[PDB]
């Protein structure tokens, strides 16, 4: 009866979007990114790749409630970096990684001769 | 009722597999153990999807059609 | 350069490996991604013509929906939403039609091995029941007595696990690490032992047991994990693995592309 | 007219306003109504 | 899950766990209020009901 549909889970609604960035005003140079559409897979896939940055230094994600799909991430780093470039090293970085571990797992796969 | 077609738990497909049980308990009297081992049940969830189902639809069967064509 | 995986076993629904030099965090994502949100064809809607079994029909629509269905090329086909047909056609779709009679004095078993393709896969590889036991027949879906009689047409679009579990490739999936508890992320409950009292993993055999001598190694991270997917069928295991990748990757540069748009 | 069907004879009858509600095969008083024939669609989740 | 409750896997679920099927049956007699005034069964038409 009050059970939302299941595509809700991935499908962006009407009149929203993926991301939106707002600043924080507790500490300096801080941003906090609402991801839409998104869960734990994603938040700490990038929390993880931010936290390996040297000049971020603080990172973190929430999931405010189970029933709705989204989660804050808050970027703060160091004078001079602009923590949006935070952001894009770390999904750069996730997707070198994860590129080179789909041709790893190609290339050992084509070894064998029991599949 | 009639057999799941997949594990609850993990989704394993168990309903091509009942048949099969029932023939390796009956023909070959293996105990239901060993049965459930050959047909590659080796989680405890598919284990206890094969092995308490109750298949009621032979009784449902008995019954004479409805709608008979 | 990067994560490293070394396969112990290769199977035709199974695939055992290990996944070093690489984040705890990455391969949980993998796992999750391979859970949930790889693409996979399944009957989606049924139209019941007729039904004089001893089954309700949404019980049978439930039974038909749960069907795993081939999806190798599944990325050829459009999801429903985004095609420009009314309500399926065959750039989105591949339709089924069962139709099963009772003329036998015993009970007839409607397999899935009945189920026929009507639409055109334009030379695509999906839509075929997986059949996977010795003798052919599929999953047995229903049952008839003399005289029963089963017609109903099926509508079968890509869906991923996150809208229902039916579109679900990627069956149990096991996932360890450091099974000599090196890192200490755990606290062994016991009662007199906790060595005796916890079984050794099959993995112990991969990695040097601690010296029981040396000190606690605090800088030491999470890599080398254990892993093992499972395939329902409708995809093969390796391509299991590779799509699920392939979506993280692809979910990863969805967040760049619209961070670089706004 | 509409369709009945017996629920002992499992035999198909036509029935008006004015029939009254029996089995001429058998003489059963019992009578189910016959399957609609607009379609039925069913989700399959 | 605190205080009795309980979380149930939403995939299970959506495998077949605990569905159910639920039947209601609605009785309808015709009875005679009169010599002739028998009820009759049939579709109402908004011009004379
Ligand atoms: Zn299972
Ligand atoms: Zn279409
Ligand atoms: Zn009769």
């Amino acid at each position: 009866m009050n059970a939302p549909d299941r595509f809700e889970l991935f499908l962006l609604g009407e009149g929203e979007s993926k991301l939106k960035i707002d600043p924080d005003t507790k500490a300096p140079n801080a941003v906090v990114i609402t991801f839409e559409k998104e869960d734990h897979t994603l938040g700490n896939l990038i929390r993880a790749e931010l936290l390996n940055d040297r000049k971020v230094l603080f990172a973190a994600y929430k999931v405010e409630h189970p029933f709705f799909a989204r989660f804050k991430l808050r970027i703060q780093t160091t004078e001079g970096y602009d923590p949006k470039d935070a952001l894009k090293n770390a999904c750069n970085s996730i997707i070198n990684k994860l590129g080179a571990l789909k041709t790893n797992f190609e290339t050992e796969w084509n070894l064998q001769t029991l599949a | 009722m009639i057999v799941p077609v997949r594990c609850f738990s993990c989704g394993k497909v168990v309903g091509d597999k009942w048949e099969s049980y029932l023939n390796l308990l009956q023909e070959d009297e293996l105990d239901e153990g060993t049965a459930l081992s050959r047909l590659g049940l080796k989680r405890y969830c598919c284990r206890r999807m094969i092995l308490t189902h109750v298949d009621l639809i032979e009784k449902f069967l008995r019954y004479n059609p409805l709608e008979k064509r | 350069e990067g994560p490293q995986v070394k396969i112990r076993e290769a199977s035709k629904d199974n695939v055992d490996f290990i996944l070093s030099n690489v984040d705890l965090a990455m391969a949980n994502s993998l796992r999750r991604v391979m859970i949930a949100e790889i693409p996979t064809l399944a009957i989606d809607s049924v139209e019941v013509e007729t039904n004089t079994t001893v089954l309700a029909d949404e019980f049978i629509a439930h039974r038909l929906g749960l069907i795993p269905l081939q999806s190798m090329d599944i990325e050829q086909l459009e999801y429903s939403r985004d095609c420009f047909c009314e309500d399926h056609c065959d750039k989105c779709s591949v339709v089924l039609t069962l139709q099963a009679f009772g003329e036998s004095e015993s009970t007839t078993n409607v397999y899935s091995k009945d189920l026929v393709i009507v639409s055109n896969l334009m030379g695509r590889n999906i839509g075929h029941p997986i059949i996977q036991d010795k003798e052919g027949n599929g999953v047995l879906i229903c049952k008839l007595r003399k005289g029963q009689e089963l017609k109903l047409t099926c509508v079968a679009k890509k869906g991923i696990a996150k809208e229902h579990a039916k579109w679900g490739p990627a069956a149990a999936i096991e996932f360890e690490y450091d099974p000599w508890n090196k890192l200490k992320h755990t606290d062994y409950w016991y009662e007199q032992d906790s060595a005796k009292e916890w079984p050794q993993s099959k993995n112990c055999e991969y990695e040097d047991p601690p010296n029981e001598g040396d000190p606690f190694d605090y800088k030491a991270q999470a890599d080398t994990f254990y892993m093992n997917v499972e395939s329902v069928g409708s995809i093969p295991v390796d391509q299991v693995v590779v799509r699920g990748i392939d979506t993280l990757q692809k979910k990863v540069a969805s967040i760049l592309l619209a961070l670089t748009q706004m | 007219t509409l369709k009945y069907i017996c629920a002992e004879c499992s035999s198909k009858l036509s029935l008006s306003r004015t029939d009254a509600v029996r089995c001429k095969d058998c003489g059963h008083r019992i009578l189910l109504k016959a399957r609609t024939k607009r379609l039925v669609q069913f989700e399959a989740r | 899950n605190q205080e009795d409750s309980m979380i149930m896997n939403q995939s299970s679920i959506d495998r077949g766990l605990f569905r159910s099927l639920f039947f209601r049956s609605y009785m309808d007699q015709e009875k005679k209020y009169g010599m002739s005034i028998t009820e009759t069964f049939e579709k109402p038409q908004r011009t004379n009901t």
